[PDB]
DNA sequence: AGCAGAT
DNA sequence: ATCTGCTTTGGGTGGGTGGGTGGGTTGAGGCAATT
């Protein structure tokens, strides 16, 4: 009972929207730009689907850009540890997954099985890539279906399978240079390709 | 906490993509 | 009167007076009761039609020689709820007596049928409750349960024996047969007659044989919670159902959950924990139809006596040909060529071999070379949604092997074998293959025999064997830099070859340009969807109702309707030609010819000149038609000519579109 | 051949 | 107290509806990931 009159005394106030902004990652300071497309990004959009079974996205994917030691990392590591579902990696991940799946076969006889990846086990959640800017070329093509068609197609020996990958993407990248360049465009600054930067909402 | 899509919400949005241009 | 033929009432029947459910229903009065329920059960059940449904059920069934009787839980469990729930809890007794009665409804229409097959199987169809693998737990044995997998391994079909005679090795008397449970093996220890502790000898003067199969299911990859490891039970499929499932696919197996006794379980384990299995009832093949999960009955492309009666009247309309286009991803706004392009594919020309010595491949490739956002992934979504038989394959996520077929070495027999991979599963089927650019150059040159000869061809580790990979592709590619430059030709803006390109019958290059009245369009459309498909805008009767009315609104032909037609002229129709204008084929294709003389120019060769044919066999077969006619041969013309301009320069589009205006 | 069981 | 009867070593003159957390272990060949 006590929860809901806190509930009801929230959504009365008039400030609330604003309210909220600001209450995102307290550790950080002065940037309620960056702050608002996070909690966008938690409360998400509706998932759709079409009367002939077409699925419309509903996830908002997220980028932040910015010059070295600028609180990029921050927001991931809050992010991580306050939304429920969350998986913090890195554009250059150790493990063979990687941000997708990958099939490992054990010693002799045993069949091909697979073994999950950072974009499978953020299932339902958030997954923050800590540099994004610096993926494999066999993720940075995998991650075209898992963006827009929330799944990741593998067909190799044996083994064939559509893993969901429902998830929502916050990302953080480096300037292709040094700094970031205000006389270029953002295009210029950055080194991903046309596809790969419609499919993010904000930036 | 609103069920209903108001054009100034729509407003809103076009501003947040306008800046990430 | 005889006490052992007197029955009970229904209201009488669920008032239970046994220890156990399974000795209620074995006693004679009540078994008689429930027969005779379960008999008018069958002859009395009608739909909303008012027709009777399983009497065309057992008409059809007699009809295809088969031994089973599809019957729909939902069905028995509105007509008698007792009976239902009965079913639920002690399947065994009461499929016999359903098996009995079925078999004497059978008998009903076609009297001599026990000379074709001697007992007739009952299916159960859609079951309410759905199980995992790690949701099976001690409550649900011997109970009917229904869950999913993927069946990993398979073995051969092998004869069970159905009666087991037992013979005396002393006193040399011979007991009578008895009934043989898959599940577990039966012996006599005590003799009726002799009273011997010794072992009695196996042997039969006269048996008969049933098939037995076993596979290993186990989780799907989608259901398994991500990263943890898959559970996996095994099944046992008697006779009638083997072989109905493969390798490598999903299912959906309705059965009994039993448990036995295992030695050896209980010395690894240490305690006496009991050894379980499923004992099949039915199959459906889940397998790329996760789109199609709101559908009664084992097979959601089969038809009824009266659904074909009536795609018959849907095809003498004057445009289905153009209807059918319609109803292709109707929730896509534009994109004509695509859908046509699509449509011809799913419905496929017909393969022919001229005096045994020629082979001619019969199915249509279409690849869509455009622009980032312009609706290519969804298409072939849906066509994996509609097609018979597809399977979804992305570019590096596909291997040479994972295509077309790979060689293992058998954990069980240590010996080499082969496997099949997507082509296989997509014989007779559709394999579509996205982000098609991106894959790697030996993945991609995987593809070129399949996709021509209809055949995969192995020579590994002492295995040399052809297979069949009666498959189309449709493919999805991005042009280099990521846009479709107009301004160079079709060969600069992809990085396919040759070979290649001239395997894929239709060419579909889509732009994305700046035009306000068609921003104007496109955006109203989609705005408008995505308010239709909102999820906030009897109980089932009324959900049915207004699903109906929102697919009216885009789709001419209902999307079930229209999968059930499909299948249907895909399997019935065989279009011939016998009349057609030798001359303008002809003259079209020298036209073609010498217009794509110029370099860099999408690439002719005699594959188009059949391929024109084969798209009017298409068009034949959308109609229902068994000969093709003229407008179709114009039809396939137009579409082929069409295609080939689309693809040049800017330059030199306006003039070839004034030298072929002729045709289109 | 040593040990496990039925008369 | 006597008579009747099964099974080893370990190995293919038991097997693959017993498997490989019950031991029999190098050699070759195919596949994914790594390059
Ligand atoms: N605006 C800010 N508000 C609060 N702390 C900040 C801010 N900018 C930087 N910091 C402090 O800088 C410290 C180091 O920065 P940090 O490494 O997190 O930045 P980054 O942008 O993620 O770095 P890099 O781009 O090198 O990965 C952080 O612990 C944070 O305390
Ligand atoms: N002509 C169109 N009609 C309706 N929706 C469209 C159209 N073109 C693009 N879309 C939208 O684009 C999204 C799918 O983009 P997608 O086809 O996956 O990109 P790609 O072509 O790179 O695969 C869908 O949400 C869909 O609604
Ligand atoms: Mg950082
Ligand atoms: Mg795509
Ligand atoms: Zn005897």
């Amino acid at each position: 009972s006590d929860e809901i009159n806190e509930l009801k005394e929230m959504v009365k106030d008039e400030h609330i929207y604003d309210k909220l902004v600001r209450s995102i990652a307290p550790a950080v300071f002065g940037h309620e730009a960056v702050k608002k497309g996070i909690l966008l990004q938690m409360l998400g959009g509706v998932h759709k689907s079409t009367v002939e079974g077409i699925k419309l996205r509903g996830d908002i994917n997220i980028c932040v850009v910015g010059d070295p030691s600028t609180s990029k990392s921050q927001f991931l590591k809050y992010v991580v540890g306050f939304a429920p579902r969350s998986v913090y990696t890195s554009g250059k991940a150790s493990s063979a997954a990687g941000l997708t799946a990958a099939v490992v076969r054990d010693e002799e006889g045993g069949d091909y099985t697979i073994e999950a990846g950072a974009l499978m086990l953020a299932d339902n959640g958030i997954c923050c890539i800590d540099e994004f800017d610096k993926m494999d070329i066999s993720d940075q093509v995998a991650i075209h279906e898992a963006m827009e068609q929330q799944t990741i197609s593998i067909a190799k020996a044996g083994i064939h399978a559509t893993l969901n990958a429902r998830t929502s993407i916050l990302a953080a990248a480096n300037p292709v240079g040094g700094r970031y360049n205000r006389k270029l465009s953002l295009r210029g600054n950055l080194n991903m390709t046309a596809p790969i930067m419609s499919r993010f909402d904000l930036f | 906490c609103v069920d209903e899509i108001t054009p100034s919400f729509i407003a809103e949005a076009y501003d947040l993509l306008r800046q990430s241009i | 009167i005889d006490p052992l033929r007197e029955e009970l009432t229904l209201e009488s029947l669920s008032n239970v007076k046994a220890n156990s459910y399974s000795e209620w229903i074995t006693q004679p009065n009540v078994s008689r009761t429930i027969a005779r329920e379960l008999k008018s059960f069958l002859l009395e059940y009608t739909d909303e039609t008012g027709r009777s449904v399983y009497g065309a059920r057992i008409r059809t069934l007699g009809e295809m020689n088969s031994e089973s009787l599809e019957v729909n839980y939902r069905h028995l469990a509105e007509s008698k709820a007792i009976l239902a729930l009965f079913l639920a809890k002690c399947p065994e007794e009461m499929l016999k007596i359903f098996d009995l009665v079925a078999m004497e409804a059978t008998e009903l229409h076609y009297p001599d049928y026990a000379r074709i097959h001697s007992e007739i199987h009952v299916r159960i169809s859609d079951f309410p409750t759905i199980y995992s693998l790690r949701e099976l737990r001690e409550s649900n044995l011997s109970s009917l349960v229904r869950v999913t997998g993927v069946v990993t391994r398979r073995t051969g079909v092998f004869p069970q024996l159905k009666y087991v005679k037992f013979n005396c090795l002393k006193c040399g008397s011979i007991l009578g047969p008895f009934f043989q449970d898959s599940n577990e093996e039966i012996r006599i220890s005590f003799c009726t007659n002799c009273k011997s502790k010794g072992p009695f000898r196996v042997n039969g003067e006269k048996t008969v044989y049933r098939n037995y199969q076993r596979v290993t299911l186990q989780e799907a990859p989608g259901t398994v919670p991500p990263g943890r490891l898959p559970r996996h039970r095994e099944v046992i499929l008697l006779a009638d159902l083997v072989d109905v499932s493969k390798p490598g696919e999903e299912v959906e197996v309705t059965g009994i959950y039993k448990n036995n006794y295992d030695g050896n379980l209980n010395a690894k384990n240490g305690f006496p924990v009991f050894a379980t299995i499923i004992e099949a009832n039915s199959i459906k093949r889940r397998e790329g139809n996760t789109a199609n999960e709101g559908e009664e009955g084992l097979d959601v492309f089969s038809w009824t006596e009266e659904e074909e009666r009536e795609f018959r009247k849907i095809s003498r309309d004057r445009g289905i040909i153009d209807k059918i286009i319609s109803s292709m991803a109707p929730s896509i706004y534009g994109h004509r060529d695509i859908k046509t392009a699509v449509a011809c594919s799913l419905f496929g020309g017909v393969p022919k071999n001229v005096n045994g010595k020629h082979s001619i491949r019969g199915d249509i490739n279409v690849l869509l070379l455009g622009d980032p956002g312009t609706a290519k992934s969804q298409i072939l979504k849906y066509v994996e949604k509609t097609a018979h038989r597809a399977v979804f394959a992305t570019g590096q996520g596909a291997s040479a092997v994972g295509l077309t077929a790979s060689v293992r070495k058998d954990p069980i027999t240590k010996e080499w074998t082969l496997e099949g991979g997507a082509l296989v599963l997509a014989d007779k089927g559709v394999c579509l293959i996205d982000e098609f650019d991106k894959m790697n150059d030996q993945d991609r040159t995987s593809i070129h025999e399949a996709m021509e000869q209809q055949s995969i061809s192995i020579s590994k580790a002492g295995i040399v064997t052809t297979l069949q990979a009666r498959c189309s592709i449709i493919a999805a590619a991005n042009p280099n830099g990521g846009r479709y430059n107009s301004t160079l030709p079709l060969a600069q803006n992809v990085s396919l070859t040759e070979p290649i390109l001239s395997r894929f019958d239709i060419l579909c290059v889509v732009r994305d340009l700046v035009d306000e009245e068609a921003d104007e369009r496109l955006a109203t459309f989609v705005v408008d969807s995505h308010v239709r498909s909102h999820p906030e805008n009897n109980a089932r009767q009324r959900r049915l109702q207004r699903q109906r009315k929102k697919e009216e609104e885009i789709s001419p032909i209902p999307q079930e309707l229209l999968m059930k037609y499909i299948h249907y002229a895909r399997t019935k129709i065989y279009p011939k030609l016998h009349q057609m204008d030798m001359d303008k084929v002809s003259r079209v294709y020298a036209d073609l010819r010498r217009e794509s003389i110029s370099t860099g120019s999408f690439p002719i060769t005699v594959r188009h000149l059949e391929s024109i044919l084969r798209i009017a066999e298409s068009f034949a077969k959308m109609r229902l038609s068994e000969f093709v006619s003229s407008y179709d041969l114009d039809r396939a013309i137009k579409v082929v000519v069409d295609s080939f301009v689309d693809a040049q320069k800017v330059s030199v589009r306006r003039q070839l579109r004034r030298s072929f205006a002729i045709y289109t």
